[PDB]
RNA sequence: ACCUCUGCUUCUGCU
RNA sequence: AGUAGUAACAAGAG
């Protein structure tokens, strides 16, 4: 249980009258508003800014916590991070070298269930790895701009229905009033609960991946021949206006 | 007057929760006192059943600890209620009821729905059985002591007593004040959306009407009621014929040359303004293993090889820019050479008097307050400088010729890609051996990489060393046809102060570049440069003089950024020509890459009209055409500004009109001189725009002649 | 032998090589200094095109109002705003008859959307004019300042949650005799010092209760801020753009939503449809408009451009459009749709930073703000500015703004103006003459198709279209428009030549490093290449080359060259160590000095997934550490989505999925306190998310307090924790003791 | 001059 | 000086 810690934090917050009035005057609806309150400003030229930022000493912001503190201040003369804190994260700012240090000498985390979480992406790779390629021919190709399914799905649903399913899988206590969907997809829900049981990956990341394999992406593309998603995902390699490439997916 | 009754009989907590509940169903407490009462009663009965009871540490019911027997789900917000209900269901390993319960019994592990009826309890009991089945226990009460509970109801006798007592007590009080009829007599009002306009907005709307209307009410009824048929036809009948689109059928003779002033010799010929030398460049080559190294170390080793040039302290001034100081510039050059030659790691230059001058130290105006400025009569709004008007310069054609030409060197730094598997990938790799090679060997490509790598390091220095003057070498890594690598040193540059906040903020960059070009041969090209003669080199058999082109220059974060991205010039050119290869491949049924470039057993090498030689068309190879487009795209970056943007966009209209003529599609025009006006105002002092205007006119001439045949 | 690059067009038709006419390897143009000069031009021009209409004074704001609608018809070909209401209504009636049920369906859907729309919808409006501080702010912060300020004036509609009751408060706020609000004030403080004088005068910024009159507030609520547009391609000279305040945003969403529903069902609209769906729709339309050509006739196509598009369109006409479109809707919604046109009809333009004056001799410079624009003899301005300011006077307000009743600001009613454009296209014919027109519309850009018996009759039809559009306030550019026989044309920079051709240069800047982060940019980079292969005719050779170019840009941008290279740098030093330490080097990401694995066949697969089974276990454990300090608190849009000027990308969350530091310039400004304000909100929201784990994924809903929700959740969590044996009596008693105080 | 902060962070008023 | 081009930067703030 983390319950008692939460309560102590809540009591802590209410000592600060500013935070107290916020929690009192702000409706649950209005959480969605104050969540997005910050000094930041939508960057109109990110490509420029990034090339500029990557030339500064400490362009990154760390999460405040113990894991951040495991990164040393410096490493063999290199300043990995600074004592000055980021306005947003309130944690130390750091160099891009800090990322490289972490990936070289940082703590070795647990990746159990990773392949089950990103099962969707690994199935792409498996379809490619096990595919066989036929001939490539040159000649005119008549392409028609059709709406087609870009990615194969576990089970296609409307966005709403999929969202409800994801609530039953990840956040059952907050799922609200039961739906017909909960019953129809009960076997899907059960199976995902099993697969995602041990993972320490953030629930929001899990929600994103569940969304990729439930919510269809149907877009207009110039296509010829098969329009099945296991072909469309490879469409860039299958054909042009002037050529054909035979492809047998795995 | 029930609202008074409700306030006196029910607690404040109960009434608030009941009002909140009505708000969630979007219903007005003040217009529906009956509903407010029923929800108050229902909520209280739930609390009556709960208030007294608790559980001890062994799970046995007693009466008064902090763990009540009942969880009161009714009375709180939906989202919290469902949170509570699902938390309970999940924790106790039971199904979640599809409707929202009123109570939960921790001892019974059962959800409970509570009902209050004026009629028979049995009737109300079985109207709930239809909907809840038996997901919940039922507790139905009535005002006259009647009641119906489910068989395994958790309600103890004493609680049942309090509920019925409280209900009858209320029944008495209501009928005593003649309020029972208000509860019985139907109460129902239709709920419309509430959006109404106050005074100000209504007044603003009244003065937002078109002429011919007194107020908004007038416009609304007018639009709702009248049939405007025939209005368009009527207005066109009285609209002046002077209002017309003035159509003119286009002919070749209507298309005069664009920008005739570029031929006017009374104007100065457009000078060289690029950030670095191009065809006039000269790289001091130094062979290496082929791997990377500190830029200072590279320059140091090149200058050690060419020590006679490095040690030259007594040069010959050949040409001098109008406002340049040749002493300061030379001193700065020596400072650069001496700094790069030394043993130290630092490439920082001292803020000397000659370096302060060259980098524009302290030249920004002082900000004073507006009050002082307003009272100062001498302070005015400057007239804006306009780009000068220039004529064609021969050097732009020369640059295009030389940059399009093949060399023995390759400078591209293209990294690895995973090995091919699909036939398409093999095809792509085989095609690249023609396309990429053709470009990699041409002069333009090496110049590109010089720009790319310099802007890369200049951007970094600009952020990392804002307060320091710094010497940055101008370099390349080059590979000959034998596979031997060389580090190239084209010169040294000095970065000034660079506190670049705004993306257009300028960092002054003083460039010192080597060249074999004598600036006196074509002096119109070099008014911006101060050139020294510093030595000689045995290029082949005979000597060539080595000059040092010195220039105070400048750039910003944006220009540096797009410089780092200039490699994409490859894609724009390669995409265009590969498209043609694919079209050709489609016709004959096989990969036509070799056939296009070099020719085939069954195919002549693809040729393109490439240029002119004393009046006549000259044909060129497929590869030449590729290199010309690549060079063209590189010039777009090097000479890119608003003048080029405007010229390209507006002239593209004439291009598409000329195509319509060539296709015999009978194009029409509505204001040709207006169209020309849009093009010609973009022709000022951009070397590439001016030259493009010249080329446009030349090309237009050939298309006119071809129309006859 | 002299090379001429235009000679390429001798061998290749211009459409087929149109990509080479777009110089998109060059820098786009940026503005420097003030935009006041451009904004004043817009004010002058907009009034110039309408000054033959009715001039009067607003009794609400006291501003100078100009109304061209139902004004005298033009007698020249200059830009005309003199639209005739009856002609607009007739055009809409024709659209209504041509599309039965569409107007009521569009109104129906737009209304029902509004009914379920919440206030937080206004947080995604990008930069927004904030009336409390008279500066542009992020939408969320501007929305927040307005809600909190409204609470000081007995306006609490926002608490109900819906957009309607918040919009009710917005129009009701215009009736308040005074509006009280929070705003930062720079208060001088004389602090005891240590030097001789023993005092130093600082200037401290602290929030304060401020108030303004009813009229002052109305003017701010009607105001739009202005600035110069940057990075706009294909134009020599700069132009002004505007930013709307928070009051009008809610009303504009509904009207554009309404217009969007209509546009989606018009065969002529090239909007909102985009990409391949646009290409398909338009080429189908061209086929039909060509097939209908009478046998032995002539079909022509006008590559169209409208001049002073926004400057001539009038709010009063847009008010007429909503009224006509919402004919069968309930009054409340009809009134709701009328608000945005009304507010625009009474809009006020803030004129920007003002002008800078200087002394070249003394090397001094000073910014003269817009209020003090005339606090100086006009002789001291330059020639062009002097003339502007003279023409500005009749519309100038002493507080430094300008009345601007007529005209629209650049691209505010995009959809609705498209509907007006299509309305003109839908007339088709005048006086039963022997021609028919039709076409394509997309804001200012149009393409007119005309079928007739001969080409002279086609030109008559084009002249009639030109003249018809005048009656709607639509002005066709005669300078930039041209015409030719059907078969080839241009439209929204799409080039048609017996079918739309590729224009690879248009997308070229998107191939670069996007600047989201190392992880995202790799995925974005390969995806762009992949999509251009499919859509924009990029062959395998160019595509493979594009992979190479990107990695090059990627490696230099993020300073992550290969571990076996000898390039130097802070990160590179550690990358080289990682190289030596690692066995499975092919498993190393490019960002970690690893080899590029990408080719054509695997562009669609995330890098970490491609290399996963090649990775050293200790490396992948570090790279994918679930509690790593680099990723931080995510949103489902922050993991998946990115902008392009939105596209989604597939990338595995890892240590490279980091975020840049916050811009720190605010530390030195009078906006300091927003840091504390932010960090306060953040603490409350972070703890809320601890209590409610689904908050990040699905929007929390409720009109009850944030505190109430958290309290009840923690009470239940504790109660069930105790009974399940996860909490001892000691903990449960303390837990309930704490909650008791709350 | 010395020290501190800033490199897209907005300036109507407080001035 | 120079960058640049209808107005700016060539450091700003305390």
């Amino acid at each position: 249980g983390m319950t008692l810690a939460k309560i102590e934090l809540l009591k802590q917050l209410l000592r600060d009258n500013e935070a107290k009035t916020v929690l009192k005057q702000t409706t649950v609806d209005q959480y969605n508003i104050i969540r997005k309150f910050n000094t930041s400003r939508i960057e109109k030229n990110p490509s420029l800014r990034m090339k500029w930022a990557m030339c500064s000493n400490f362009p990154l912001a760390l999460t405040k916590g113990d894991m951040a503190n495991r990164i040393p201040l410096e490493y063999k003369g290199i300043q990995l991070k600074t004592n000055a804190e980021d306005i947003g994260t309130k944690g130390q700012m750091c160099s891009i070298a800090a990322v490289t240090w972490w990936n070289t000498y940082g703590p070795i985390g647990d990746t159990e269930g990773f392949e089950r979480v990103y099962e969707s992406f690994f199935l792409r790779k498996m379809r490619l790895d096990n595919a066989t390629w036929g001939r490539i021919t040159f000649g005119p190709v008549e392409r028609v701009r059709k709406r087609v399914l870009l990615n194969p799905l576990t089970k296609e649903m409307p966005p709403d229905e999929a969202s409800n399913v994801i609530m039953e899988i990840l956040f059952p206590k907050e799922a609200g009033i039961p739906r017909e969907s909960t019953w129809i997809h009960r076997e899907l829900i059960k199976e995902k609960r099993e697969k995602l049981k041990g993972t320490m990956i953030t629930p929001i990341v899990l929600a994103y991946m569940l969304e990729r394999e439930l919510v269809a992406r149907r877009r207009f593309l110039p296509v010829a021949g098969a329009t099945s998603a296991e072909f469309i995902e490879m469409l860039h390699c299958l054909q042009g206006e002037n050529w054909r490439q035979i492809y047998h997916p795995g | 007057s029930m609202d008074t009754f409700i306030t006196r009989n029910f607690q404040t907590t109960i009434i608030q929760k009941a009002k909140n509940t009505m708000a969630e169903f979007s219903e007005d407490p003040e217009l529906q006192p009956a509903m407010l009462f029923n929800i108050c009663v229902h909520l209280e009965v739930c609390y009556v059943i709960s208030d007294m009871n608790f559980l001890d540490e062994e799970g046995k019911a007693y009466t008064a600890n902090l763990r009540p027997q009942y969880e009161v789900i009714e009375g709180m917000p939906r989202t919290i209620a469902w949170m509570v209900q699902r938390s309970l269901a999940q924790e106790h390993g039971i199904e979640t009821p599809k409707y929202l319960a009123d109570l939960f019994d921790y001892k019974t592990k059962r959800f409970i729905e509570v009902g209050i009826t004026k009629g028979l309890a049995d009737d109300y009991f079985w109207k709930k059985k239809e909907k809840l089945g038996n997901s919940m226990e039922l507790m139905i009460f009535s005002y006259n002591q009647d009641y119906s509970l489910s068989n395994e109801s958790s309600l103890d006798e004493e609680g049942k007593g309090r509920v019925l007592s409280r209900l009858t007590e209320l029944q008495a009080e209501l009928s005593l004040k003649n309020l029972w009829q208000v509860l019985i007599g139907e109460e129902d009002v239709e709920k419309g959306i509430d959006f109404k306009l106050g005074q100000t907005i209504s007044r603003l709307r009244d003065i937002s009407v078109p002429a011919g209307f007194s107020n908004f009410e007038g416009m609304r009824s007018y639009i709702d009621n009248i049939d405007p048929k025939g209005a368009i036809e009527r207005n066109l009948a009285r609209m002046s014929p002077l209002v017309s689109v003035t159509p003119k059928k286009l002919t070749w003779e209507d298309l005069r040359p664009i920008g005739p002033h570029i031929y006017n010799h009374e104007l100065p010929e457009v000078p060289y303004n690029a950030f670095l030398l191009m065809s006039d460049e000269l790289g001091l080559a130094n062979m290496t293993e082929g791997k990377s190294k500190k830029p200072k170390t590279l320059a140091k080793e090149c200058l050690e090889k060419y020590s006679t040039l490095r040690d030259q302290t007594d040069p010959i001034l050949i040409m001098k820019s109008e406002k340049a100081n040749e002493n300061f510039l030379w001193k700065l050059w020596r400072d650069c050479v001496n700094t790069i030659s030394n043993e130290e790691m630092s490439n920082e230059l001292q803020k000397t008097n000659y370096a302060k001058w060259a980098t524009g130290d302290g030249l920004t105006y002082q900000k004073i307050m507006k009050e002082v400025a307003i009272d100062d009569e001498t302070m005015c709004q400057e007239e804006p400088k306009i780009p000068n008007k220039c004529r064609v310069a021969a050097w732009v054609q020369t640059e295009m010729n030389l940059l399009s030409t093949l060399t023995s060197k390759r400078a591209l730094d293209l990294p690895e890609i995973g090995p091919d598997v699909a036939p398409v990938e093999h095809v792509g790799s085989e095609r690249r051996k023609y396309f990429v090679n053709e470009i990699n060997y041409c002069k333009a490509s090496t110049v590109m990489m010089k720009y790319v790598l310099f802007h890369t390091s200049l951007l970094n220095e600009s952020n990392a060393s804002m307060g320091k003057y710094k010497v940055i070498p101008i370099t390349n890594r080059v590979v000959n046809e034998k596979g031997e690598s060389f580090d190239m040193l084209y010169g040294l540059a000095v970065k000034g102060q660079s506190h670049l906040r705004g993306d257009t903020d300028v960092v002054t960059v003083v460039t010192f570049e080597f060249s074999s070009t004598d600036p006196r041969v074509d002096s119109g090209k070099w008014p911006k440069y101060t050139v020294f003669r510093i030595g000689s080199l045995f290029v082949s058999g005979r000597e060539k003089s080595v000059y040092l082109y010195c220039r105070v220059n400048g750039t910003n974060k944006i220009q540096m950024k797009w410089g780092m991205e200039a490699r994409r010039c490859l894609l724009q050119s390669m995409q265009q020509m590969e498209a043609i290869v694919e079209q050709e491949s489609s016709i004959q049924g096989y990969d036509m890459t070799k056939a296009c470039f070099k020719g085939d057993r069954v195919n002549s090498p693809k040729t393109f009209s490439i240029g002119t030689q004393e009046g006549k068309l000259v044909k060129g190879s497929f590869g030449k055409a590729l290199r010309v487009i690549f060079t063209k795209c590189l010039m777009h970056y090097v000479f890119g500004n608003a003048q080029l943007e405007g010229f390209s966009a507006e002239s593209r209209r004439l291009l598409l009109l000329i195509q319509a003529l060539k296709d015999r599609k009978g194009p029409w025009v509505f204001d040709l001189e207006g169209m020309y006006s849009g093009i010609e105002e973009c022709i000022s002092n951009n070397p590439w725009v001016i030259q493009s205007a010249y080329w446009f006119n030349e090309w237009l001439g050939f298309e006119k002649e071809g129309s006859k045949v | 032998m002299n090379i001429n690059p235009y000679f390429l067009f001798i061998d290749v038709p211009i459409q087929a090589a149109i990509s080479t006419t777009f110089p998109y390897t060059g820098v786009p143009p940026y503005s420097h200094g003030t935009g006041t000069g451009y904004t004043i031009d817009t004010v002058i021009r907009t009034h110039e095109y309408s000054n033959k209409g009715k001039q009067y004074i607003s009794d609400v704001t006291g501003c100078t109002m100009v109304d061209p609608t139902n004004g005298p018809l033009p007698e020249d070909n200059e830009p005309s705003a003199y639209a005739q209401l009856d002609c607009v209504l007739e055009a809409l009636d024709r659209m209504d008859e041509e599309h039965p049920g569409l107007f009521q369906a569009a109104s129906q859907n737009a209304m029902e959307t509004l009914m379920v729309t919440t206030v937080d919808k206004l947080t995604q409006g990008r930069q927004t004019f904030d009336w409390t501080v008279c500066r542009n702010q992020p939408a969320a912060t501007a929305l927040n300042t307005t809600i909190t300020s409204f609470r000081l004036n007995d306006l609490n509609g926002a608490d109900k949650g819906g957009l309607i009751p918040f919009c009710q408060d917005i129009i009701d706020s215009l009736d308040r005799p005074e509006m009280t609000f929070f705003s930062v004030k720079n208060i001088k403080k004389k602090l005891p010092a240590k030097n001789r004088k023993g005092f130093l005068i600082k200037r401290i910024p602290m929030k304060v209760k401020d108030k303004i009159t009813k009229v002052e507030y109305i003017k701010r609520a009607l105001s739009l801020n202005t600035m110069t547009k940057d990075a706009e391609r294909g134009k020599l000279k700069r132009r002004a753009i505007a930013t709307a305040g928070i009051q009008i945003r809610g009303f504009v969403l509904v009207v554009e939503n309404l217009a969007k529903n209509i546009c989606e069902n018009l065969e002529q609209s090239g909007l909102p449809v985009g990409g391949n769906e646009k290409k398909a729709k338009l080429s189908n339309a061209v086929a039909k408009m060509l097939s209908n050509c009478p046998p032995g006739g002539i079909s022509m196509t006008v590559t169209g451009d409208n001049t002073k598009w926004n400057e001539c369109l009038n709010p009063r006409i847009f008010l007429a459009m909503t009224e006509r479109i919402t004919r069968d809707s309930p009054i409340w919604f009809r009134d709701f749709c009328s608000i945005a046109p009304v507010l625009f009809s009474n809009k006020i333009a803030r004129l920007g930073k003002g002008f800078m004056i200087t002394s070249k001799t003394k090397r001094l410079k000073a910014q003269i703000p817009c209020p003090d624009l005339f606090s100086i003899p006009l002789e001291r301005y330059n020639e062009e500015t002097r003339a502007k300011l003279k023409k500005l006077k009749p519309f100038f307000n002493e507080e430094g703004t300008a009345s601007l009743s007529p005209g629209m600001m650049m691209g505010m009613f995009n959809m609705l103006s498209t509907v007006l454009g299509v309305a003109a296209l839908g007339i088709k014919n005048i006086g039963n003459k022997e021609y028919l027109w039709d076409g394509l519309q997309s804001s200012d850009d149009f393409a007119l198709f005309v079928n007739a018996k001969d080409e002279e009759t086609c030109m008559e039809g084009i002249n009639d279209f030109y003249r018809t559009c005048k009656l709607l306030g639509i002005n066709m550019s005669k300078k930039k428009s041209y015409c030719n026989e059907t078969g080839m044309f241009e439209f929204t920079s799409m080039f048609y030549r017996d079918g739309f051709v590729s224009n690879f240069a248009m997308e070229l800047p998107s191939f670069g490093v996007a600047g989201v982060n190392e992880s995202a940019d790799m995925a974005i980079g390969m995806t762009i290449i992949k999509n251009n292969m499919i859509n924009n005719g990029m062959g395998p050779a160019t595509a493979q080359t594009a992979i190479q170019l990107f990695i090059a840009d990627y490696r230099y941008t993020y300073k992550c060259h290969r571990g076996d290279s000898k390039v130097e740098g802070k990160r590179m030093k550690i990358i080289k160590e990682l190289w030596e330490n690692t066995k499975g080097r092919d498993g190393l990401l490019v960002a970690d000095g690893g080899p590029n694995i990408y080719n054509l066949r695997n562009l669609h697969i995330p890098e970490i997934v491609l290399k996963y089974n090649l990775m050293d276990p200790e490396y992948k454990g570090r790279l994918l550490h679930p509690q790593n300090p680099f990723v931080g608190h995510l949103s489902i849009e922050g993991i998946k989505e990115a902008d392009i000027t939105k596209m989604d990308y597939d990338a595995v969350s890892g240590t490279h999925s980091w975020r840049t530091k916050r811009n720190r310039s605010i530390l030195n400004t009078d906006q300091r306190n927003m840091i504390l304000e932010e960090q306060c909100y953040a603490k409350c929201c972070n703890l809320f998310e601890a209590c409610f784990n689904s908050a990040s994924y699905r929007k929390p809903v409720g009109q009850h307090s944030m505190l109430e929700a958290m309290a009840h959740r923690l009470r239940m969590d504790a109660r069930l924790d105790y009974e399940s044996g996860r909490m001892s009596k000691d903990d449960f008693e303390k837990a309930m003791a704490h909650l008791g105080e709350i």
